[PDB]
RNA sequence: CUUGAGUCUCGUAGAGGGGGGUAGAAUUCCAGGUGUAGCGGUGAAAUGCGUAGAGAUCUGGAGGAAUACCGGUGGCGAAGGCGGCCCCCUGGACGAAGACUGACGCUCAGGUGCGAAAGCGUGGGGAGCAAACAGGAUUAGAUACCCUGGUAGUCCACGCCGUAAACGAUGUCGACUUGGAGGUUGUGCCCUUGAGGCGUGGCUUCCGGAGCUAACGCGUUAAGUCGACCGCCUGGGGAGUACGGCCGCAAGGUUAAAACUCAAAUGAAUUGACGGGGGCCCGCACAAGCGGUGGAGCAUGUGGUUUAAUUCGAUGCAACGCGA
């Protein structure tokens, strides 16, 4: 509708899942299309074969809005980082740049002592 | 681990000194 | 393994005088039947250039580039887990393997006789179809889209 | 008397302490906008969170806690310990020349004081994290590992506790005794041309013959060769336990036995070595194909049934068209 053209595409990827949001510069999140709810559900079924389908239901989730250089920002490490890249840049999109900008600290605080096996 | 890092640290510079 | 073995070394066609078509008669041999394969293959060979209706010995190849393979699953049970990990295909190899793609379906057809049912699945391919030419349509799927793990 | 020990002149380095502020990221929470059906979670899962607007995003705001990078085999401290930045007070250390006292020294039972973390007392604070406790999976069972919540505590001030694998498992102090390579911090001389070269200090990590050790190993920072003091040991268990005392709000600390029981308990290391160490390297082992068996139907043999016997042996890899 609005057709910006542009916008800055978000990659939280999480390890159990890499939900991944579309938006311009401003911060509205007009669409968004989740790895891990994607239809698909579990956690190795839920790995970036699912991101790719995310990535390209989404696609198809803002198709309607004329977006067609795309940046992007990843959050988070995990296997649903670099497949989902290749996936919105075949899916109608060229890209404008490509990061991971996780939020390392500067030693603030704990977070869990998870699992010892 | 609030300990174990300085000992890695100070470990593997057996691992990775030679 | 470490050591590794030369391409045995063969003499051309005996009637066409072309390495290449005299290792063909090679892979069918089941039974050891290549005399019958002069009544069968070689009888299908000579068929197959009035049937195709041009010189099969460089024209032989215009129904083979589609067959081209590019991978096949290698079994690399590195570090003693099974993975994917295609291997491009290497030239002792990938034409081998475009012979194994032949007679796939060309045994029982329910025809006149292999002495010539094999002579109607050859120009099948520059004909469009034929045993050779689906083999590369599933070889696509396997690779070049499973990145994170290919 | 000046060489031991100490004062002064002078600079050098430092997460050495104590008190103040201060910054930004990061978790969390709250408010706002956009718009949306999942979010999370693990070996699959529900509990959980959510259709209200969650997750995601950017906009801010509150709070508490720690200070990414430098960062180091680095540095400082008697130890415990000490990492953002800046200031205030302060403690040592080391080095350059000097000057000055004249043995002022070393060690120290008792004694005094500092003493990681838990823990306690009285008041705050409380973001995460989280014993306890709840709920969901696991398992044979699970009160555990695992997940969702989560209180005390973790933080601060004052008071107590006094312990640790408080460990270099090496008491302090001094003298002597081949070498090499680094590290960090001063300094003298040399064209520092410079980075440094030639030297000299301190602290420091790693090799190594003498020598020592049972041995590993230590090896000028000794576990070498000596000296001065102090602490401790005297088979394993019982037992760092009872009792008594002292201390502590309490938890409990310290001091500290005996009965009885056994003939070992130990330490270094050697050759086997089993691994749910590891790397390696070999073989139709796997890989890539072929040909197969297992499908049918026939012939034999093995196992069973029947029979008078259907004789006996082999019948995990290594029997079953075997003896025969």
């Amino acid at each position: 509708r609005k057709q910006v053209s542009d916008g800055v595409a978000h990659i939280h990827a999480s390890f159990n899942n890499t939900i991944v949001t579309i938006t311009d510069r401003q911060g509205n999140a007009l669409g968004w299309a989740t790895a891990g709810g994607s239809g698909f559900r579990g956690s190795r079924k839920s790995t970036p074969f699912a991101a790719q389908v995310a990535a390209e239901r989404c696609a198809d989730a803002v198709k309607e809005y004329g977006i067609k250089n795309l940046e992007v920002m990843v959050k988070g490490p995990g296997p649903g980082r670099e497949s989902t890249i290749r996936a919105l840049n075949a899916a109608g999109f060229r890209i404008t740049n490509i990061t991971d900008v996780t939020p390392i600290p500067h030693n603030g605080c704990r977070p869990p002592k998870k699992r010892r096996v | 681990f609030y300990e174990k890092p300085t000992t890695e640290r100070k470990r593997a510079k057996a691992s990775a000194v030679k | 393994r470490r050591r590794v073995i030369g391409q045995r070394k063969i003499l051309p066609d005996p009637k066409f005088g072309s390495e290449l078509l005299a290792k063909f008669v090679n892979i069918l041999m089941v039974d050891g039947k290549k005399s019958t394969a002069e009544s069968i293959v070689y009888s299908a060979l000579e068929t197959l250039a009035q049937r195709s209706g041009k010189s099969e010995l460089e024209a032989f190849e215009v129904a083979l580039e589609n067959v081209r393979p590019t991978v096949e699953v290698k079994s690399r049970r590195v570090g003693g887990s099974t993975y994917q990990v295609p291997v491009e295909v290497r030239p002792v190899r990938r034409n081998a393997l475009a012979m194994r793609w032949i007679v796939e379906a060309a045994r029982k057809r329910g025809d006149k006789s292999m002495a010539l049912r094999l002579a109607n699945e050859l120009s099948d391919a520059a004909e469009n179809k034929g045993t050779a030419v689906k083999k590369r349509e599933d070889v696509h799927r396997m690779a070049e889209a499973n990145k994170a793990f290919a």
